[PDB]
RNA sequence: AAACUUUCAACAACGGAUCUCUUGGUUCUCGCAUCGAUGAAGAACGCAGCGAAAUGCGAUACGUAAUGUGAAUUGCAGAAUUCCGUGAAUCAUCGAAUCUUUGAACGCACAUUGCGCCCCUUGGUAUUCCAGGGGGCAUGCCUGUUUGAGCGUCAUUU
RNA sequence: CGUGGAGGUCAGUGACGAAGCCUAGACCGUAAGGUCGGGUCGAACGGCCUCUAGUGCAGAUCUUGGUGGUAGUAGCAAAUAUUCAAAUGAGAACUUUGAAGACUGAAGUGGGGAAAGGUUCCACGUCAACAGCAGUUGGACGUGGGUUAGUCGAUCCUAAGAGAUGGGGAAGCUCCGUUUCAAAGGCCUGAUUUUAUGCAGGCCACCAUCGAAAGGGAAUCCGGUUAAGAUUCCGGAACCUGG
RNA sequence: GUCGAAUUUGGGUAUAGGGGCGAAAGACUAAUCGAACCAUCUAGUAGCUGGUUCCUGCCGAAGUUUCCCUCAGGAUAGCAG
RNA sequence: AUAUUGGCGAGAGACCGAUAGCGAACAAGUACAGUGAUGGAAAGAUGAAAAGAACUUUGAAAAGAGAGUGAAAAAGUACGU
RNA sequence: UUGACCUCAAAUCAGGUAGGAGUACCCGCUGAACUUAAGCAUAUCAAUAAGCGGAGGAAAAGAAACCAACCGGGAUUGC
């Protein structure tokens, strides 16, 4: 077993681990595979610009404040504040909270 | 079994038809790789369990 | 070099595809490309055939039948004649053969301008 | 005697024709087949028996009808007649 | 002698060969041959013999 | 994974006078009583079957990466280290070798192969064509069946269609300045690569 | 109470899983009143179900269904969710009200073993995952 | 080579039916002569004959038929065309497009804009 | 000294190793979503001029119908000339049919190729007997229709 | 040092001939091994700089296959049995026929069957293989033929028992019971003259199904006839059931 | 030894794995049973036997300390590269 | 957006090369054993093309010796080396 | 006596649906032991294998009775 002066080892390979080994092997390949998916999506997309615009908004937490990153939408203060609706940033491609 | 049935009499009858040797023509065949009948069956060596 | 992503080129593949294969090649002489602007075409019953490689070059003839089991077309009159007095014909692969004259009824008259051809 | 003189005593049969696999697995004291099942309806495979289950899962008989089924749905599943294009 | 198909009863063969043959049956005897056919005995009545008919159908 | 293992096996004990390794069932086969399991016996697993998870590929250092192929870009120079894998330079007026920028805007292979030509590149070219042997190994039945040698490479700055002038001519390579793939500047891990440069591809190496 | 199978009493392992009669089961009399329910007409599909009444002996429940295959529910496309193949045998997989409940999917770190399915969570952090770089 | 194909379809009905019993009438007496002399390869190629016949007069039977159920609904079973198990069951095109009179009206007063940036 | 034993070499035997080939297996990767009461998966039995087996098929039986290619299949026999044309092919495609007895098995049964019932029709001097041919009779459940049952119970003349 | 494969190189070797194998022939290295000559043989292979690993053999009562000495040995010794002549055949202690001598001694070494076997039954031709000797002989080999039912049985009834509904359990595969907390059925008279079969009454209530080719059970025998069939076929003579 | 009976036996049926059945012997349960056969977990674990596959060059030991339900074993120190 | 040794269709490799690789490169879940659940192998390469041996002789034949075919049968079907 | 309501039924009433197969991935139920603990009873193996019910090309989850306490973030899923 243990012997001479080494670190005591904590090693989680108990239970069958052997049955369940999800290897990466495509990780290229499914990227090519990633790029296909968002070319056509370009295409029957119409001439839009894919992704939506997100809000700037302020991290959470201790640590996370001196950064400032994407939020999910602009709420409905923000909304109302540009004039327009609340269901019409959707169609105009405005993501809402 | 003497007193037998129709369905153990057809399953003899289907023995009957295939306990036959290749016809000669069959060796003479292109790109052949039969010389023999692996499945032959005989009454003495080898019983067919219904 | 390979381009597309459909064609292989593994050796299993295209031997198995070439073996077992169903039934659905010879080219043609220097005067025929010469007046029908055609390279090659597949062979039939009913045509004059020159050999140009092999042992028998140079002998003539006329397809007896094409036997597609052997992938090989024999030739009427070259022949070899068995021991016994019997002869029998010879396989021939008609790559190594030269078409010289021609059988077309309707549609060997249809694929020869098919292939950029003018026919007679 | 347990040995040879025993084994002349047994003229009997325990088990018959099965009638939906003709294996002769079919009890005829218990009327259920050994192999398959029978009368049961549903045919009997244990996951801790590999080789038994792939002796009889789908590609052992003809496929008389998914042989064709990737071919129906290789087109479309069209329905009708066919057209005259040339020749 | 004929080698009837195996649903056939002898009902329907002395009616089968009455219409094609145009000739009564006395009476049918049908075994099973061990070949995996049916054979069949077809007695024809006095008023004629098989003599001439089975010739006249080809076999002889 | 189930090679091998598929067979059900028990072992026979002792007091057979036999080796106690596990003895399949059943009889009648040919089969029954013969070895199973074991990597000695006829028919079993390996010993320790290779397995999927090893170690393929393996990390690089990035700033290593890019050392070793700055080294290779100077080996392409120096005409000694080019004559060491072959590579037919003996007639050159000089090394590097520095083209027009006008073989990247090249379109007919024919016109493609005669413009190397006429700068002394025939050998190498002439190297290739000659060397075209089969493979010793059992895999060239595996779609490894031809080898050559490596013949002369050429880098362009900005493409114009001279890839597709030179990739059917054996031993030829085309490669950017942007990738410059350390396998093609020295294969077999040796220094020298008869590289040919263009007026567009030699200025932007700076 | 849901008695062990077990023939004559006799667990035949570690002292550690020795008990027959005090064991609770893992699904509520609920979900047992739709799958009874559920299977025996197969033609319908188990919307939802809810307590009526009880005593010492039984627990009774009614449940609510729907036919797929009338006309009306085909059209109505309000309710047109449970036509689809996928809603096949629903409370057969726990994905009603009370099934969704007896296996524990719900939002908060008070449900962590189960949030996303207890099996698919365990197999998702129980695993090795090695790419092609080991990094 | 037995009998052609498109030839026997312009025939009448009364005509096919009496068409059986010519080709059933000579295959009993093909029987009887190839028993006669071990070689009679004549018999395959109009084997493949009195098949044909039959299978003509079903398509000109089913057409029949067919006409009969044309403009009304329950036809019978095999004559609807057989896809699979599950898309014959499952929702039609007209059941799976049905929207409901809140969720319409929210489509044409809303719909989804396409858009993109110049400047 | 022979016979005999042993060693080596030459040749010849038993034997199948070594080298080289594979109309295979194994692993990875890129795509697709198509079983079954319109009765599937599987099983039995039969089908080719001469075949047992593989393969295909289901008395329409190495299969029929349709389209495309276009002059064959082959071991022999035989059939051809249908081959300058709605035509060959153990061809390819496949969108129309046949699809035996079974099998979740569906009239009841089944180690007995057993026993039933209903409709149409034909024949046997026949609605009631028999036979032939054609078509039907499984269970749980949903909606609707039609017949009912219940001083559960409501109005109405008696 | 050597082995399977990978990158580069020697424009390396090679069907006027690679690889492999044999060789008390030669050379080099202490050795791992390498090189050459000869014979055999016909499709690929080698040196070097590196990479990679399913990389080395005498035995693990090691796996598979094959062959030895033993050895032409042990043995082919129970059931009281053989001999002569002819025929066939290249080839007879064994085949056939004839003549003797015996045995089973009819609780057969005889005639038929149940279970089981499945064509072993019979005919033609035939000996490479099996018949632990041999063999022109065979229960073997190749090709064919043969099993005829109103009366014989299965079919039907039920025994011990199995088991489906209505139901009650069980997460469930399924378990209990099978007449028990189920409103569970058809049936003769009459109506007739669209009533086809409905309708108006008399009605009875049993209450799935399976389960014993020696348990119960409707009815036939004789003569003769095949290479192989018969209470089945031919002839003659019967009886039972349904109408 | 017994032999017309707590006789012998055919066929159907019932009882099945820690379960059946036992005029009991831990007997029988299809050559296996004081505890069946088959498949899976399973390549079960072993401080215990056996084997552990090329050359040469250089160096080259121990059966002793302490502890351990430890004395046909480990850890520590020692000897060694 | 995630998984997928099952089904279909494909592209590949520093994988194995037929005592290895799936049990099966072959009439492989095949022959065969077991009353049963189940167990389960062996088997590739004559030659380019059968041209696979006319005919003479011996023998009853099986075959031998010639001849002949084939580069070569020291390639003759119990056939690469 | 007639005509409605509620409940329960009958038919080879009209029209439909469900059973089985495959399970490699997915959703649950039920559920051990060998083994590790250089003994063994909690523990680990393991909320695994076997057994059972259920679907799709994906399944599941999915617009908070959430995480946070921070200048707060903001459906679910995967790295």
């Amino acid at each position: 077993a243990i012997s001479k002066n080494l670190p005591i080892l904590k090693n989680h390979f108990r239970k069958h681990w052997q049955e369940r080994v999800k290897v990466h092997f495509d990780q290229a390949g499914k990227k090519v595979s990633r790029r296909n998916a968002r070319a056509t999506r370009a295409a029957k997309i119409a001439p839009r610009p894919l992704d939506l615009l997100r809000p700037v908004v302020r991290a959470p937490t201790v640590k996370y404040n001196r950064k400032v990153r994407a939020g999910r939408g602009f709420t409905l203060a923000e909304v109302k504040a540009a004039g327009l609706t609340a269901a019409y940033a959707r169609t105009i491609g405005i993501a809402v909270d | 079994a003497a007193q037998k049935s129709f369905r153990i009499k057809q399953k003899m009858a289907k023995a009957k038809k295939q306990n036959r040797p290749l016809p000669q023509w069959i060796r003479l065949r292109t790109n052949n790789t039969i010389r023999y009948n692996a499945k032959r069956r005989n009454w003495r060596r080898t019983k067919m369990n219904i | 070099a390979k381009q597309s992503l459909d064609v292989s080129s593994d050796r299993r593949k295209a031997r198995k595809a070439y073996f077992t294969a169903p039934s659905s090649s010879a080219p043609l002489s220097k005067e025929l490309r010469a007046q029908y602007g055609i390279k090659a075409l597949p062979i039939r019953r009913d045509d004059e055939v020159l050999v140009v490689r092999g042992s028998k070059k140079g002998q003539e003839g006329k397809i007896s039948s094409v036997y597609r089991l052997k992938f090989a077309v024999q030739v009427d009159k070259v022949t070899k004649e068995k021991v016994n007095g019997a002869s029998v014909p010879i396989n021939l692969h008609p790559s190594k053969l030269v078409i010289t004259k021609l059988h077309l009824d309707k549609d060997r008259k249809a694929l020869i301008q098919r292939k950029g051809g003018k026919l007679e | 005697g347990k040995g040879t003189p025993s084994f002349g005593k047994r003229h009997n049969k325990s088990h018959t024709l099965c009638n939906r696999c003709g294996r002769r697995s079919f009890h005829v004291q218990k009327k259920t087949c050994s192999s398959c099942g029978y009368p049961a309806a549903k045919t009997r495979s244990y996951n801790w028996g590999a080789k038994a289950k792939r002796r009889h899962t789908t590609g052992t008989g003809r496929m008389r009808y998914l042989k064709h089924v990737s071919r129906r749905f290789k087109n479309g599943f069209q329905t009708g007649s066919a057209s005259k294009a040339s020749a | 002698v004929f080698q009837v198909s195996m649903k056939a009863n002898k009902y329907q063969i002395k009616k089968a060969v009455k219409e094609l043959y145009e000739v009564d049956v006395l009476k049918v005897n049908t075994l099973v041959r061990p070949n995996g056919t049916k054979k069949a005995y077809v007695r024809l009545t006095a008023d004629y013999d098989a003599l001439d008919i089975a010739n006249r159908i080809g076999y002889i | 994974e189930k090679a091998g293992h598929q067979t059900s096996a028990e072992s026979w004990g002792t007091g057979r006078a036999v080796a106690r390794i596990p003895r399949v069932g059943g009889g009648g086969t040919g089969r029954s009583g013969q070895g199973a399991f074991g990597n000695m016996c006829r028919g079993g697993r390996m010993f320790a079957p290779t397995k999927t998870w090893r170690k393929w590929n393996v990390k690089v250092n990035h700033n290593e990466k890019r050392y070793a192929t700055a080294s290779a870009i100077a080996a392409t120079a120096v005409a000694s280290l080019v004559l060491a894998r072959g590579h037919r330079v003996e007639k050159i007026p000089e090394i590097p070798l520095v083209v027009s920028t006008d073989l990247e805007s090249i379109q007919k292979t024919k016109e493609a192969v005669a413009a190397l030509k006429a700068v002394g590149a025939h050998s190498d070219l002439l190297k290739v064509l000659k060397s075209k042997k089969l493979r010793a190994g059992k895999g060239k039945y595996r779609n490894r069946r031809w080898t050559q040698r490596r013949g002369p490479l050429v880098v362009y700055a900005e493409d114009n269609g001279i890839v597709k002038a030179l990739r059917n001519v054996p031993g030829v390579e085309t490669a950017n300045v942007a990738s410059l793939n350390l396998l093609q500047l020295a294969p077999g891990a040796h220094l020298g690569r008869f590289v040919i440069w263009t007026e567009a591809a030699f200025t932007k190496l700076d | 109470n849901r008695k062990r199978p077990v023939p004559k009493g006799a667990t035949y392992g570690k002292p550690t899983n020795q008990g027959v009669n005090e064991l609770k089961y893992q699904r509520s009399l609920r979900a047992t009143a739709e799958e009874r329910v559920g299977r025996r007409a197969a033609n319908l599909r188990v919307l939802n179900s809810y307590w009526v009444n009880q005593d010492s002996t039984y627990k009774y429940f009614e449940v609510i269904l729907v036919d797929p295959q009338h006309k009306a529910i085909r059209r109505d496309a309000r309710y047109n969710w449970i036509c689809d193949p996928v809603h096949k045998h629903r409370e057969a997989r726990g994905l009603t009200a009370t099934g969704k409940k007896s296996r524990g999917i719900n939002k908060g770190h008070k449900f962590n073993n189960t949030k996303a399915g207890r099996r698919k969570t365990w197999k998702r952090q129980n695993t090795l995952s090695l790419w092609r770089y080991r990094k | 080579a037995g009998v052609k194909a498109y030839e026997l379809r312009t025939k009448s009905k009364e005509q096919l039916a009496s068409q059986l019993v010519d080709l059933k009438k000579e295959l009993a007496e093909l029987k009887v002569q190839k028993l006669s002399r071990p070689s009679l390869p004549k018999i395959k190629t109009v084997r493949k004959s009195i098949a044909c016949v039959l299978t003509v007069i079903n398509e000109q039977q089913r057409e029949a038929v067919r006409q009969l159920y044309k403009g009304k609904k329950y036809q019978p079973k095999d004559l609807r065309a057989k896809k699979t198990r599950a898309l014959r069951r499952a929702l039609t095109k007209f059941e799976a497009s049905q929207v409901t009179e809140k969720q319409r009206k929210k489509q044409i007063a809303f719909p989804q804009r396409k858009y993109a940036i110049k400047a």
